[PDB]
């Protein structure tokens, strides 16, 4: 089974340089052309370049020439890509892939890595603020959990430590002035809460943050 | 570069149906077209190369055809495991170029959105900001429009929306609409409304509250 395994997410400020790897297995590394691709949310999939680990012969997209350097180490069957002078446009998910065709390749890419995320940002590691979303007076009732102003991704939200899986919606994060924000909803019957405790648990690994915001009905009168 | 287009970004079908994904090139690519499958996993797999040649390990219900600029991928008997994003590439000219992809969604009965609105917490106001969050959960089709009304008037500034992918469990969609402003501005208005337009309702589904209650 041909398998590529790329390196983890990379955070970098503008002007920095980074290096991501791609470890191949299940075949002879030196005998197939490797390629790198860039997936940015606005564009389609873009071609960076390619290297033949046999003799390190390479070819580059003219747009990434001087931006991306490509290397391959025969010893550890590992391809590398270097990215220099990072800017906001360099933010993307980068894929390494193998070209079909022994020795001389073909016109397709027959095996793929899972991808590597590169986040270009000057934002500092910031814990999330977590806010209870209570109703404001049916068989069911929906509660919420607002997670605001954190960096970087990811954040993890659960309800009653995960004991509430069904009826949960957690939405993709969005960027507002260099920080991330999202919300999570949970629907339970109208039976078990105001009466039983409902609690959202927000975790932010990067900052080592764990907060539990118990949902309690609004204070008015 | 040769440009690859996939006019249909999302396609509706049912399990067991015949599905056809379309691909177009900005010029003749001489049958040098290749198809890929990107599952929710984020994993990519090769299916078909050179217009119609099956890659080893690919099920036979997959097939491809086309010539000149127009090409297509076909699935004879759609299974739940075939629900993914399908995109093409031309291999006629370097650099290789790809289409935006076509994401498969599963058909189901029209379901109205469950709309819920939430005034900002008192805890949040101590920060200086004020987020009015509106959930619209478990609706179908995906087509939906969300409007924020303040004291009667429409509002667009400070509104960020966020959509989930199609939930496999019930084939529905959900979205959050969040309106964010200063505490000072929030405290200077009364009626905050979140109304949704959708196929299941002639009249918009309106969810609102008056700040001056709680
Ligand atoms: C990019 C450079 C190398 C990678 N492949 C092997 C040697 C070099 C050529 C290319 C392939 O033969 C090839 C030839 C001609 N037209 C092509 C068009 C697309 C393509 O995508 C994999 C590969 C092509």
């Amino acid at each position: 089974e041909v398998q590529l395994q790329q390196s983890g997410t990379v955070l970098a400020r503008p002007g920095a340089s980074v290096k991501m790897s791609c470890e191949a297995s299940g075949y002879t590394f030196t005998s197939y052309w490797m390629h790198w691709l860039k997936k940015r949310p606005g564009q389609g999939l873009e071609w960076i370049g390619t290297i033949y680990p046999g003799n390190s012969d390479s070819s580059y997209n003219q747009r990434f020439k001087g931006k991306a350097k490509l290397t391959a180490v025969t010893s550890t069957s590992t391809a590398y890509m270097e990215l220099s002078s990072l800017t906001n446009e360099d933010s993307a998910v980068y894929y390494c892939t193998r070209e079909r065709g022994l020795y001389y390749g073909g016109r397709s890419f027959d095996y793929w890595g899972q991808g590597t995320t590169l986040t270009v940002s000057s934002a500092k590691t910031t814990p999330p603020s977590v806010y209870p979303l209570a109703p404001g007076s049916n068989s069911m009732v929906t509660l919420g959990c607002l997670v605001k102003g954190y960096f970087p991704e990811p954040v993890t939200v659960t309800w009653n430590s995960g004991s509430l899986s069904s009826g949960v919606h957690t939405f993709p994060a969005v960027l507002e002035s260099d920080l991330y924000t999202l919300s999570s909803s949970v629907t339970v019957p109208s039976s078990p809460r105001p009466s039983e405790t409902v609690t959202c648990n927000v975790a932010h690994p990067a900052s080592s943050t764990k907060v539990d915001k118990k949902i309690v009905p609004r204070d008015c009168g | 570069d040769i440009q690859m287009t996939q006019t249909t970004s999302s396609l509706s079908a049912s399990l067991g149906d015949r599905v056809t994904i379309s691909c177009r090139a900005s010029q003749d690519i001489s049958n040098y077209l290749t198809w890929y499958q990107q599952k929710p996993d984020g994993t990519v797999k090769l299916l078909i190369y050179y217009t119609s040649k099956l890659h080893s390990g690919v099920p036979s219900r997959f097939s491809g055809s086309g010539s000149g600029t127009d090409y297509s991928l076909t699935i004879s008997n759609l299974e739940q495991e075939d629900v993914a994003n399908y995109f093409c590439q031309q291999g006629n000219s370097l650099p290789p170029t790809f289409g935006g992809g076509t994401k498969l969604e599963i058909k189901r009965a029209d379901a109205a959105p469950t709309v819920s609105i939430f005034p900002p917490s008192s805890e949040q106001l101590t920060s200086g900001g004020a987020s009015v969050v509106c959930f619209l959960n478990n609706f179908y089709p995906k087509d939906i429009n969300v409007k924020w009304k303040i004291d009667g008037s429409e509002r667009q500034n400070g509104v960020l929306n966020s959509w989930t992918d199609q939930d496999s469990k019930d084939s529905t969609y959900s979205m959050s609409s969040t309106l964010t402003l200063t505490k000072d501005e929030y405290e200077r208005h009364n009626s905050y409304t979140c109304e949704a337009t959708h196929k299941t309702s002639t009249s918009p589904i309106v969810k609102s509250f008056n700040r001056n209650e709680c």
